[PDB]
């Protein structure tokens, strides 16, 4: 997918690898190389009014 | 088994009448929704966001999202017009004079407080503090809340201008120019509008002022204690949430496909067989969004009907004195004061309620010299021995003279005629 | 509401023409260009209230106002054997 | 001016326009033409290719109908409001403020228009107002006199009684005011002499 | 039930029937199926 990846404060568990949301979408992930809780978030979007 | 009320047996006779001997100034409250939460969905991001393959396939399903966006824009414009047609009824913002002595009536609970940074009345503070993440977990999937045009400060200024015009001028600032008038005379006019004479107010001004102040003070306690008073507005805040969160829950449904994630379908299967798996999700999500829009249409229609009712009440109860029963309060409507609230308006109806009734002997007419004397404005009562004439809303016994009754024919065809002498000055 | 680029924010408040949101409203004013500003609710009037003064009108005017109200629409009918399945 | 009548002509037209635009869409099929699908494919697959189009067109028509229902409900509400105004503003003189025109309602005239009614509300707006010194009541010989129908005003030196909508100064006499109690409990009492014809 | 000469027997509830309805309400309920 696409989005912004930032450092998250979600206290994941050693066996937990992903993280869902209300709409069954992945909010946070774990980098397989270095153990770190990321945060998947799309960039800015909205409506263009002329 | 639920009770339908108490049991009252009003004694009905051909000769007795109940005349009220005192009165009460009751301030009731009425809550009316005006606007909703303007929401705007996204065409592609809700159906399939962060996916370039589905963005190309969604274009072959007609211009459904365009119609949905048009309907949402229409709903937003309608909710803005609903707020503009209720509070913005005057073209001149009035101001309260520095001296706040209006005869004895204390309006400190409804006038705006300049010390507070919100510039709202103490009642509006409780109204806004009792009507209350999910505002960021829904934005990332198209659900966007548009801010209203008229902010809370502008609605507060509109309500303050309406209150100033009602206190200083009365009902003259709604018809034409604002005509200044002392508040005791305005209250005397309000009393004359329902039948009570001006002397009843001018001789009991302190009692009426004390009753009005006590009712205004008890209104704050009633609104602060009971949490279900501001419910009709909270429902508008609740259902809208149920209209959004559920619309989010529809993104976790597979609609007969293998999964609810389009990335997992595009990565595993090839497009030739992923088309049929993506079409079910697209159709299901489009149908869910269409259902959301067609329900929000009915909700906006109901809210527009409520806003029209609130505007009619603002025009008939605040800008004047309506004689419609149970429209501007329960009883003899005296006046009304508007206040703002989150997506709603609160009308404080000041009403005249009779009390402490007493039983007297009545008669249709009297004749002194063989000619029936009918009351010009009032009713004939008796105290057991003498006959007096009093109005239909307050016991004020007066002698029967020639200027209080008119002659019409002889007293031979009327039923219930009693002989009594009249006075001639 | 968001980020508005293309119009300058003037401090004086005029009558709102093109509503934007959150009090901000745009218009096309004077070289002429598009400006944005906080909409004005009306004229700031102050009634000289007093315990003894009353405003009595000395003349009057008869004015005619117009109110337009819809009554009906265009009655439309559709058929199944032609709209969906063309011949 | 005639915009409210134009909108119901525009949206309805749009309600048809989009209803046609849904006929050129595939709804997930191979095309939007029936004969092309029946000629390029086999009857076994023709059903699975045409049922999607049938369902899409059925859903479009159902959406059109369920939107026209709400539109007809709005039009019915507006027509009920117009009928109430015709019965109250034209057939009589209603005292409802801001219902039969801005100001004191005098009369109303109905006019027809394409799918609409135009009410010309003839009203009464005061103007050229001026200030006066008012008083709740007056007492001549120890008995308060309250105005029967009007208001006591003053021009600086003399006191008159005028109606509440037009300045018509009249001499305060015994037939313009009524006596009710003494002038001891009223706030703002001013002494002044009354006339008796 | 002497109200001056007006007979409200057709609108007041009749205690004879067990339904405790007025003579007009009987026809109102017997015409809506
Ligand atoms: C009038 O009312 C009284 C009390 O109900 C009743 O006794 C009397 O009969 C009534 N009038 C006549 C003359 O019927
Ligand atoms: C009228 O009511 C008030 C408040 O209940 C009371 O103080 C006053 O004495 C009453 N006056 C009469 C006429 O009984
Ligand atoms: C009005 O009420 C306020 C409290 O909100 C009080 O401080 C003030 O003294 C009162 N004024 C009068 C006229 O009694
Ligand atoms: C009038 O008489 C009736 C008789 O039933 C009584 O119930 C009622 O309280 C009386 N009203 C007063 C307070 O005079
Ligand atoms: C009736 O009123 C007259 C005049 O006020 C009074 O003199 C008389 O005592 C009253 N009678 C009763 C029974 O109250
Ligand atoms: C009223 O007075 C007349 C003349 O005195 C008399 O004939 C008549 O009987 C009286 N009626 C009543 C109600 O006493
Ligand atoms: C109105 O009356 C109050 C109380 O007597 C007084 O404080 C105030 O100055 C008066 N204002 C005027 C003269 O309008
Ligand atoms: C009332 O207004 C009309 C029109 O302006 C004017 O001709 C007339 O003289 C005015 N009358 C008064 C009383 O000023
Ligand atoms: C007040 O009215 C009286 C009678 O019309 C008049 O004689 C007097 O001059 C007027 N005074 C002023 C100051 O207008
Ligand atoms: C009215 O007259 C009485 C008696 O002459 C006097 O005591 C009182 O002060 C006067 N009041 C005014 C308003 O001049
Ligand atoms: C009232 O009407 C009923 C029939 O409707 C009749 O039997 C009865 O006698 C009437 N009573 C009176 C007051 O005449």
């Amino acid at each position: 997918g696409t989005g912004v990846l930032t450092e998250s404060n979600k206290k994941f568990l050693p066996f937990q690898q992903f993280g869902r949301d209300i709409a069954d979408t992945t909010d946070a992930v774990r980098d397989p190389q270095t153990l770190e809780i990321l945060d998947i978030t799309p960039c800015s979007f909205g409506g263009v009014s002329v | 088994t639920m009770s339908l009320g108490a049991e009252n047996s009003v004694a009905y006779s051909n000769n007795s009448i109940a005349i009220p001997t005192n009165f009460t100034i009751s301030v009731t409250t009425e809550i009316l929704p005006v606007s909703m939460t303007k929401t705007s969905v996204d065409c592609t991001m809700y159906i399939c966001g962060d996916s370039t393959e589905c963005s190309n396939l969604l274009l072959q399903y007609g211009s459904f999202c365009t119609q949905l966006k048009r309907a949402l824009t229409g709903i937003a414009v309608e909710q803005d017009k609903n707020t503009q047609e209720v509070f913005a009824q005057v073209k001149q913002i009035y101001k309260t004079p520095p001296i706040k002595y209006f005869g004895g009536f204390n309006f400190s609970q409804i006038l705006p407080d300049p010390s507070k940074p919100s510039k709202r009345s103490p009642i509006e503070d409780l109204l806004f503090n009792k009507v209350t993440d999910l505002i960021c977990a829904q934005k990332f999937k198209g659900l966007t809340v548009l801010p209203p045009l008229l902010t809370d400060e502008m609605i507060a200024q509109y309500t303050s201008a309406l209150l100033a015009g009602t206190i200083t001028s009365g009902w003259t600032f709604g018809a034409g120019p604002a005509l200044q008038i002392p508040f005791p005379m305005q209250m005397a006019y309000r009393f004359n509008g329902i039948g009570v004479t001006q002397n009843v107010l001018y001789e009991n001004q302190k009692l009426i002022a004390n009753q009005f102040n006590s009712a205004i003070g008890k209104i704050q306690d009633s609104l602060s204690s009971t949490p279900s008073a501001l419910g009709k507005l909270q429902d508008v805040v609740n259902h809208n949430a149920q209209a959004l969160n559920t619309l989010v829950k529809q993104l976790s449904s597979k609609f007969g496909a293998i999964s609810s994630v389009l990335n997992d379908i595009f990565s595993r299967l090839d497009p030739p067989e992923a088309e049929v798996q993506i079409d079910r999700l697209i159709t299901g999500r489009l149908q869910s969004l269409q259902t959301y829009v067609t329900q929000q249409l009915i909700r906006a229609a109901e809210i527009r009907a409520s806003a029209n009712l609130a505007a009619t009440k603002m025009s008939e109860c605040v800008l004047g004195q309506s004689k419609r029963v149970d429209f501007c309060g329960k009883g003899y409507h005296l006046m009304s004061f508007p206040q703002s609230a989150p997506h709603g308006v609160v009308f404080l109806h000041v009403t005249y309620v009779p009390a402490q009734e007493k039983n007297f002997t009545t008669a249709p007419a009297i004749c002194h010299d063989g000619k029936a004397h009918f009351p010009r404005e009032g009713v004939f009562v008796s105290n057991g021995t003498h006959w007096f004439v009093t109005q239909r809303n307050f016991y004020e016994p007066q002698i029967i003279t020639t200027d209080n009754t008119f002659v019409s024919g002889n007293c031979d065809v009327v039923i219930g005629i009693v002989n009594n002498t009249v006075y001639d000055p | 509401a968001g980020c508005l680029i293309g119009a300058e924010y003037v401090n004086n408040s005029y009558e709102c023409d093109i509503p934007i949101g959150a009090g901000i409203c745009a218009s096309y004013q004077t070289s002429q260009s598009i400006i944005a500003y906080t909409m004005s609710l009306g004229a700031e009037n102050s009634v000289a209230y007093s315990n003894n003064s009353i405003a009595i009108p000395t003349n009057f005017t008869i004015s005619v106002t117009t109110e337009i109200l819809p009554v009906s629409m265009t009655k439309t009918s559709v058929d199944c054997t032609m709209y969906i399945c063309g011949d």
